[PDB]
């Protein structure tokens, strides 16, 4: 059941883009 | 922090700086007007830009102006 | 008094007008109602 | 012009027939001689008065049942339109002359906004009748109009 | 200054309450009321016959045409 | 650069949390970035260009790929009356039990959401006919998507980035947009057309595995290069013609009949092939009228030059005007979304009266969607077009070399256009809002025969020209001795007649008094909007209140509370203003479309011609009629398949109300309330072991009008689309 | 001249108030603002509600600056006082803020130059346009 | 209560108000154990990598079910309003 790409579209995608955004936001050079 | 200006067309009343709440204002010898005094702006990066300074001026158009600019601490009024 | 007449005169002066425009208005009504045309040409 | 006129419509009769039957129902419960039923039987004579002029004065009516109004400017209907609105442009003329008269003679005085918050009565009911020959107005535009500076 | 004004903010609540009572004599339905309170509906203000108005003087009971209060001075 | 947005030092040395908010805000705003030239800039747009090209054609890849996949389509193209086409599948946890009995339909294995874009007739129509033939296109699109994103790369390498001249090069460019662009893309779709659409509504498939041993017509090519192109619109198809198969299918091909396939209540496809290829024709030719590199052509900038009156009526006329716009990037964009607004409208307005795609015009849910879609796009590209002509005045706009042309004789006399189209406003305002209370009144005391309707003859008499036979009036087309008529006699005026005079389709509607008022409703909308972005324009580089309003810039929250108090004085701000009023226009455009719409399939035009009159008959018999099965989408008793649209209602409602927070209170209240609140941080134990990065505070005041709009626009098309939807599809 | 310096001096008689410093004065600035009075007196403050003047010199620190203006401002009003406010920094060092020049802004000073000043006033800048791609801004000229 | 510059951490309130600095009142051994057995999540990074990898195919794999609804079931579909 391909259906179960909604959970990665769902939420693992948009944690990890949120952890990555919140980390270049933060980001001191 | 803000960008604050001022033009020949000062009269030198006097009323921004006494208006402005964070001393960013002062008046300086000049020889443009009657009164031999002018406007300057040499601490603005103490400004808040609320344009107190703009309220009290009684030029026909404003002789001093604020550019509201990038924005810091001191700009933000934050005592956090 | 003058002065009274000049207390008339402001807005009050307004609401006369109105009321007098009003009446006007709400007895030609009476006399004449439910017009939705000038029919005399 | 795809209507009917009024008098010849079906529609136009069943609602002042309906609207009698209506204002005749209330009649019932208040007997004869009385006061409501003097009050319900003269807006039922009011009622026959008006759907007899719309009639009277060939306006054509809809499918609705209702009068329409042509405002094309055909001669048939000017009374639907074109005459009333003459008569407005004439008021409306008047109005605006007369406030224009006032502003002028008050313009050259003393604190002319002290004339504006407190009207100067005996001047404006001299100049409310120079109004009703406004349309001379069209000879002041031969000539000073509107103002040159703008 | 505001002591003045309270006499005429209560000068204003008597010509008021003088109406209310007033309206309760001339154009109202009371004594009709007064009888079968249970079926008549309160009414105290008749509206002239101008312009098609007269048709908010609706049925209130008692043989009486006019408009519905719910102020509840009736009761009062 | 140091932190987000490196595009901006200035901004990321905030220590606020405004920093992240401006920053995306900021990111597409190429001129305002940091150490930006103009060589940058044409490239940065370049770029993005092929970015979105990408993205569209992704994006149509995926509603491809998602038919084929978990939409009937093949079920759909045998019964086009009786069966629902599918969006795509559903697959929610959240779900209970009921949802997915109540949401499976269509004929699905499972709950599945129902199409109503049109795609289905549209490929229908178009030809596609199998779940293969849409595989093979998504993956085309999925090719074409890659290509974009690979040329978008190329062209930002040293090596491959074109100079800022080139892209100044107006002549080529249109040369090769109206030639090759339109005149081409056109040519070549009357192509498929005549080789897959027409044969494919004919019963025979033609593919990629036999379009060439085929022959699209039997003398097949011979009379078009003869010069007897008539022998293509010698056998159309018949009257009884059935779409898909051959009875009463013909052979031709380029045709001009007019009016409707009776059947599919469609254009003929085969007025369509000829349409394309007369297109293509204007179209390519016209790319040949301005100068390259063979010594013929037109100068743009010389025609300009040349057209002055004499007289000086227009001053200097046209002169620079070439620069002004070649220079300016917002004034073409400006140019480019005005023009693109007004289409957007034309297809609105075009495709409900007269559709181009088999059984859509039964589809009545998706007529109504793709109207209302539309209406607000086109609104939104209008108010955009009105503001990037304020920028420009702002940013690129030169005062001397303009000097006394078109342009800026505009500002020159600014105060009269606004006045004007203030006065315009406020005439229509006030007499249709004056006889809309007025007619409620008399219908309030029970007297309709003293309402005041006014006929529409001017349109009525536009519709008799076409050839109506209501109204009478016996004007041209709808006279037998008109010279108009006997003209086009027996071309595309037997076709045309008998479809303008049929009374199902939505072929210029019988109109009345009611569609008299919501017209000058709709006029009063154009000019209140129109008002507000002129002013906004030609008063975005000064007034009196504010003569030096550029220095500035196009947004800035405003000059504080000297002079009287100067909110909502920058030229972002009416524009902010003016998106309202045109939610409110095309608000009351689409009831009004919606309305006369869903009267006219429920065969009962006489309620909206009698309560659109008056107020009180929108609310009760329109909005509060309508909202019976939508608001019963879920209830104490029962859900059922309308119940999203039911939830989606409110959220809409939610979403609106909750802009009126950003609108009404202002940031001063809300600084001062975060400040209070950073006290509480550090003064919590164990909560003061976390500190944050970014240093809390209000949203700025600009920012407040831009969430607090995009709020109120959100629940506003969230909540009409929750109610057009249901309404319509809960009765069809 | 050089300005006053100190620091050692007393401070207001207060209670403690909601208002007072935060971690920014601790990690970025704080500021201090002192005067001489002349009798033990009772003022309102600005971050809290009411403190009593120490006759004598007094000292008392603030956040954010305005804060130091608005008292400095009511002490020079309301009751005569003569005072001034330094920024204070975390390392330790200090700086002289206001008046900063001998005397007060309002009156005009020789010693003081012109900063910020277009001499060409008016509304007499360029269109942006003029300045498009040059870091420079209209008005800065 | 205090003003000096020489300290201005203490000027301006900087104390670890509620701190401890006692000795740990854990018994050993027990920390050991910890201290052994949970030293693969200290690394950092790794963690961020372990929780996403671990977290995402961890959620993947109850993709598969039963008693979620994953049945339309027998029921017979309604039409139900032109039809379709
Ligand atoms: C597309 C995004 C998405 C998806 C796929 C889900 C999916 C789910 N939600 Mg969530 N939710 C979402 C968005 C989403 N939601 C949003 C936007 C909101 C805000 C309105 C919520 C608010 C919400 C609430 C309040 C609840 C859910 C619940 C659920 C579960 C209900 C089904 C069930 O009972 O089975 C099984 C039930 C279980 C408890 C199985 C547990 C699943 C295991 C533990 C997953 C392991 C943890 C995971 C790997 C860690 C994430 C790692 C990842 C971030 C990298 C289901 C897993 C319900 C729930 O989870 O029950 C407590 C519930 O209470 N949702
Ligand atoms: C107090 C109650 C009251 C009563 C009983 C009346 C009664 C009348 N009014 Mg008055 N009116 C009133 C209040 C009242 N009005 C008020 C408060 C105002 C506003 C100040 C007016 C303003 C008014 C105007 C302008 C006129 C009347 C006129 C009339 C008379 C109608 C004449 C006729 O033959 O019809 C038919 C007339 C034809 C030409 C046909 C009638 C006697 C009319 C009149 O008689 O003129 C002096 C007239 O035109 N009234
Ligand atoms: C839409 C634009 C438009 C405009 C501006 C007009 C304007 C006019 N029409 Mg026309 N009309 C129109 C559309 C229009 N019409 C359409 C679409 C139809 C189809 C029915 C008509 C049918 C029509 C008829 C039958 C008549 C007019 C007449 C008139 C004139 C009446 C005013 C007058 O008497 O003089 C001004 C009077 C004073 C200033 C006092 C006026 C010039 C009338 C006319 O011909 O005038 C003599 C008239 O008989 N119209
Ligand atoms: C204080 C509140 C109050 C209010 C809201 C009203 C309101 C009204 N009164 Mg009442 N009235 C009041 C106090 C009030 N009155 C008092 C204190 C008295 C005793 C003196 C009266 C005696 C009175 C009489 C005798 C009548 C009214 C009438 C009316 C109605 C006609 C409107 C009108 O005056 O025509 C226009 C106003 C003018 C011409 C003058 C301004 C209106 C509903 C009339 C009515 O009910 O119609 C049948 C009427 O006959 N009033
Ligand atoms: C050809 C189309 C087009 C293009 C290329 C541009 C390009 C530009 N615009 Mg224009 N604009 C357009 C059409 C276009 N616009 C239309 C149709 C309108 C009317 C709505 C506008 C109104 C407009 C204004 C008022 C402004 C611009 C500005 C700009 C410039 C900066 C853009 C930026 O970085 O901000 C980035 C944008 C974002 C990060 C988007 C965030 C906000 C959006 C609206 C929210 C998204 C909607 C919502 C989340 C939907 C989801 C809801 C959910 C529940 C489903 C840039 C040159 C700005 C400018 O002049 O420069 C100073 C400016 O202030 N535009
Ligand atoms: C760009 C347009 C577009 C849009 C708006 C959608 C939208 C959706 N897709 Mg589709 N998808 C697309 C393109 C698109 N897709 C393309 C080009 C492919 C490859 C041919 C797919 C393959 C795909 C699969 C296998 C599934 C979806 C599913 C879904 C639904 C849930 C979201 C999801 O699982 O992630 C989408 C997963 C992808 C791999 C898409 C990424 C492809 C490009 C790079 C984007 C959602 C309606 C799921 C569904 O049907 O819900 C029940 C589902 O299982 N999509
Ligand atoms: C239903 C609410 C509403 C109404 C009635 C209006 C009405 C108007 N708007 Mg506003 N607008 C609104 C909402 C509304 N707007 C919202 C939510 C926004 C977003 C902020 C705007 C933003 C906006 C802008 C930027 C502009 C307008 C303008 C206008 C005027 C347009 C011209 C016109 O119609 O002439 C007719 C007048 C009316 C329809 C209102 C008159 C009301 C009655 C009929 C007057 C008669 C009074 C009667 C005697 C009763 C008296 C009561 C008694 C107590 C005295 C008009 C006054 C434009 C303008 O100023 O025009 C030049 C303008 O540029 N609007
Ligand atoms: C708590 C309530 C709740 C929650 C959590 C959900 C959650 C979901 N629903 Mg359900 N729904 C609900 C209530 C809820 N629903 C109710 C009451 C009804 C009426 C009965 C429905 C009817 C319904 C239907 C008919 C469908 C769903 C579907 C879905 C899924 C969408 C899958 C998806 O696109 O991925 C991700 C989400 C998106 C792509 C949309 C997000 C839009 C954002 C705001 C865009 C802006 C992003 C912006 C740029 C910021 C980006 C940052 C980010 C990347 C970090 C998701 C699991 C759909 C489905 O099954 O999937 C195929 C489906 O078709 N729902
Ligand atoms: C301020 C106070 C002091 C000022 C006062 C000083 C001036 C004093 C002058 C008073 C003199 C009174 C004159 C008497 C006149 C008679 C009145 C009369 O005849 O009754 C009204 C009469 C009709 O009257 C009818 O007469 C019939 C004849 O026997 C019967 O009597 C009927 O009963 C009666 O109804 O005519 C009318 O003028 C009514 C016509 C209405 C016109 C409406 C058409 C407009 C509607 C459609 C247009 C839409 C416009 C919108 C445009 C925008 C669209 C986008
Ligand atoms: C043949 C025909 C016809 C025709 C008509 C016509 C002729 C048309 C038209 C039309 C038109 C006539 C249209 C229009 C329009 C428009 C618009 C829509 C506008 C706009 C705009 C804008 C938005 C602008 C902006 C700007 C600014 C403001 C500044 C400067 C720059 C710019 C320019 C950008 C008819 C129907 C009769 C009949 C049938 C057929
Ligand atoms: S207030 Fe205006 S006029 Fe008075 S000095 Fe300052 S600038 Fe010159
Ligand atoms: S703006 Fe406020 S702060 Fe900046 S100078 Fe004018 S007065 Fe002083
Ligand atoms: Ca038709």
């Amino acid at each position: 059941l391909p259906s179960l790409f909604v959970p990665l579209v769902g939420l693992l995608f948009p944690a990890v883009a949120m952890a990555s955004l919140f980390l270049h936001v933060e980001k001191r050079l | 922090s803000h960008s604050v200006k001022i033009y020949d067309t000062c009269i030198g009343c006097t009323q921004c700086v006494r208006a402005c709440p964070t001393d960013v204002l002062e008046m300086i010898p000049w020889g443009g007007c009657k009164a031999k005094q002018i406007a300057s702006a040499p601490r603005t990066e103490d400004c808040v830009g609320c344009k107190r300074c703009e309220s009290a001026c009684p030029t026909d158009f404003l002789s001093v102006r604020v550019y509201l600019w990038h924005e810091t601490t001191r700009s933000m009024g934050l005592a956090y | 008094r003058d002065l009274k007449t000049y207390l008339s005169v402001a807005p009050v002066a307004s609401t006369l007008w109105f009321a007098a425009l009003a009446g006007l208005l709400i007895e030609i009504n009476r006399l004449f109602p439910d017009a939705l045309t000038f029919p005399f040409f | 012009s795809g209507l009917t006129p009024c008098k010849e419509s079906k529609q136009f009769a069943k609602r002042e027939k309906q609207s009698i039957k209506k204002l005749e129902s209330s009649l019932k419960i208040y007997a004869a001689d009385s006061a409501p039923a003097l009050a319900i039987n003269a807006t039922i004579e009011k009622t026959k008065r008006r759907f007899d002029n719309y009639a009277k004065q060939g306006l054509l009516c809809g499918a609705d049942g209702l009068p329409h109004l042509i405002v094309s400017g055909d001669q048939r209907h000017w009374g639907e339109f074109i005459t009333p609105g003459i008569l407005f442009l004439y008021i409306a003329g008047w109005i605006g002359w007369v406030g224009r008269s006032y502003l002028i003679a008050i313009r050259d005085e003393k604190k002319p906004t002290q004339k504006e918050i407190i009207i100067d009565v005996p001047l404006a009911s001299r100049l409310v009748f120079r109004g009703f020959s406004w349309p001379i107005a069209a000879y002041r535009e031969l000539l000073n109009g509107e103002l040159v500076a703008k | 200054k505001v002591f003045s004004a309270h006499f005429g903010q209560l000068s204003i609540i008597f010509l008021w309450l003088s109406g209310m009572y007033f309206h309760g004599a001339r154009f109202s339905n009371y004594e009709a009321w007064l009888n079968d309170p249970t079926h008549i509906r309160p009414s105290a203000q008749v509206v002239w016959p101008i312009v098609g108005q007269e048709i908010l003087n609706g049925d209130v009971g008692g043989g009486f045409r006019g408009i519905q209060i719910t102020s509840g001075f009736f009761q009062i | 650069a140091l932190r987000l947005p490196r595009f901006s030092q200035g901004i990321a040395q905030d220590p606020t949390t405004r920093r992240i908010w401006f920053g995306i805000a900021t990111a597409h705003d190429f001129e305002s970035h940091d150490d930006i030239t103009e060589g940058r800039l044409y490239q940065n747009i370049f770029a993005s260009h092929f970015g979105q090209l990408a993205i569209i054609f992704l994006w149509t890849s995926g509603n491809l790929f998602h038919v084929a996949w978990q939409g009937n389509f093949e079920a759909w193209v045998q019964d086009p009356f009786h069966v629902r086409p599918i969006a795509h599948a559903i697959w929610d946890p959240h779900f209970g039990q009921p949802a997915v009995e109540a949401f499976t339909r269509g004929g699905a294995l499972g709950p599945v959401n129902i199409a109503y874009s049109g795609v289905y007739q549209w490929w229908y129509t178009i030809g596609l006919r199998t779940n293969e033939d849409l595989y093979t296109g998504a993956i085309f699109l999925l090719f074409l998507s890659f290509i974009s994103l690979l040329a978008g790369w190329l062209h930002l390498q040293p090596k491959w980035k074109p100079s800022v001249s080139w892209f100044k090069n107006a002549e080529s460019r249109l040369n090769h947009h109206l030639s090759g662009l339109f005149g081409v893309s056109s040519l070549a779709w009357a192509g498929h057309l005549v080789h897959v659409a027409i044969p494919g509504s004919r019963g025979e498939y033609v593919r990629w595995n036999n379009f060439l041993d085929v022959l699209p017509y039997p003398q097949g090519l011979g009379p078009l290069l003869t010069g007897q192109w008539n022998l293509y619109a010698q056998n159309p198809s018949s009257s009884n013609h059935l779409f898909g198969t051959t009875q009463g299918a013909g052979t031709a091909i380029l045709t001009i009949l007019g009016g409707f396939h009776p059947q599919t209540q469609s254009l003929w496809l085969t007025d369509m092939a000829h349409h394309h290829l007369a297109i293509a024709f204007l179209f390519l030719i016209g790319g040949l009228m301005y100068r390259t590199n063979f010594g013929i052509g037109h100068s743009i900038k010389y025609i300009l030059e040349a057209h002055i009156p004499p007289g000086g009526r227009l001053g200097r006329g046209h002169k620079g005007l070439y620069d002004t716009i070649n220079n300016s990037i917002h004034f073409q964009l400006g140019l480019a979304l005005a023009s693109l607004g007004v289409i957007t409208s034309l297809v609105a307005q075009h495709m409900y009266s007269l559709p181009a795609y088999a059984f859509i015009a039964q589809d009545f849910t998706t007529q109504a969607a793709l109207y209302t879609h539309h209406q607000y796009i086109a609104g939104f590209i209008m108010t955009g077009a009105f503001a990037h002509g304020p920028i420009f005045f702002i940013r690129d706009y030169n005062p001397e070399q303009n000097a006394d042309n078109v342009l800026a004789r505009m500002l020159e006399h600014k105060e009269a256009i606004i006045s004007h189209l203030s006065w315009a406003s406020l005439f229509l305002g006030f007499h249709t809002l004056g006889l809309y209370v007025h007619n409620d009144v008399m219908l309030a005391f029970g007297t309709p025969e003293k309402q005041i309707l006014i006929e529409p003859i001017f349109a009525q008499w536009i519709q008799s020209a076409h050839g109506k036979t209501s109204y009478g009036f016996d004007v041209l087309l709808s006279s037998t001795n008109g010279p108009a008529l006997n003209a086009g006699r027996n071309i595309w005026l037997p076709g045309w007649l008998n479809a303008i005079n049929e009374n199902s389709n939505s072929l210029f509607l019988t109109i009345g008094p009611g569609d008299f008022l919501v017209h000058h409703a709709i006029a009063l909308g154009l000019h209140t909007t129109t008002l507000i972005l002129v002013k906004g324009a030609l008063d975005a580089r000064g007034s009196k209140l504010m003569p030096d309003k550029k220095d500035f810039g196009y947004s800035f929250p405003c000059d504080g509370p000297g002079r009287g108090g100067t909110c909502d004085i920058s030229a972002w701000d009416d524009f902010y203003l003016a998106v309202f009023w045109m939610l409110n226009t095309i608000g009351w455009v689409t009831f009004y479309w919606h309305w006369k719409h869903i009267t006219l399939w429920r065969g009962n035009v006489s309620q909206f011609n009698e309560s659109s009159t008056y107020l009180m008959g929108w609310l009760r018999d329109y909005l509060w009629l309508n909202s019976s099965q939508l608001i019963n989408g879920y209830t104490p008793l029962v859900c059922n398949s309308l119940s999203v649209w039911a939830w989606m209602f409110l959220f809409g409602h939610l979403v609106w109300a909750t802009g009126f927070m950003f609108l009404i209170s202002w940031r001063g209240y809300w600084q001062e309330l975060i400040e209070t609140l950073a006290w509480a941080h550090e003064r919590t134990p164990l909560a003061n072991l976390i500190r944050w990065r970014d240093k809390p505070v209000a949203l700025s005041i600009v920012q407040a009008r831009l969430v607090g709009l995009v709020h109120f626009s959100v629940g506003y098309i969230f909540t009409y689309a929750a109610f057009l939807i249901a309404s319509t599809s809960g009765k069809f | 001249t050089p300005p006053e310096l100190d620091p050692n001096t007393p401070s207001p008689i207060f209670g403690g108030s909601t208002g007072g410093l935060l971690r920014k004065a601790q990690v970025e600035e704080f500021y201090v603002i002192t005067w001489e009075s002349p009798k033990e007196q009772i003022f309102e403050m600005p971050t809290g509600g009411a403190a009593i003047m120490r006759e004598g010199p007094n000292l008392l620190k603030l956040a954010r600056k305005e804060q130091c203006l608005a008292l400095g401002t009511r002490l020079r009003s309301k009751y005569k006082i003569k005072y001034q406010f330094y920024r204070v920094f975390p390392s330790g060092e200090v700086q002289y803020l206001h008046p900063k020049d001998g005397v007060y802004p309002e009156k005009v000073n020789p010693g003081r130059q012109g900063v910020g000043v277009n001499f060409r006033s008016i509304g007499k800048n360029v269109s942006p346009i003029e300045v498009k791609f040059t870091g420079k801004q209209p008005y800065d000229l | 209560v205090y003003f000096d510059l020489e300290d201005i951490g203490n000027t301006t309130g900087q104390w670890d108000l509620y701190g401890s600095d006692a000795p740990s009142p854990y018994s050993p051994l027990q920390s050991k154990f910890f201290e052994t057995f949970a030293a693969p999540f200290t690394k950092r990074g790794l963690l961020l990598k372990f929780l996403i990898l671990g977290g995402g195919s961890t959620l993947a794999y109850f993709s598969t079910t039963a008693s979620g609804d994953i049945l339309p079931i027998v029921k017979g579909p309604q039409l139900p309003p032109k039809l379709g």
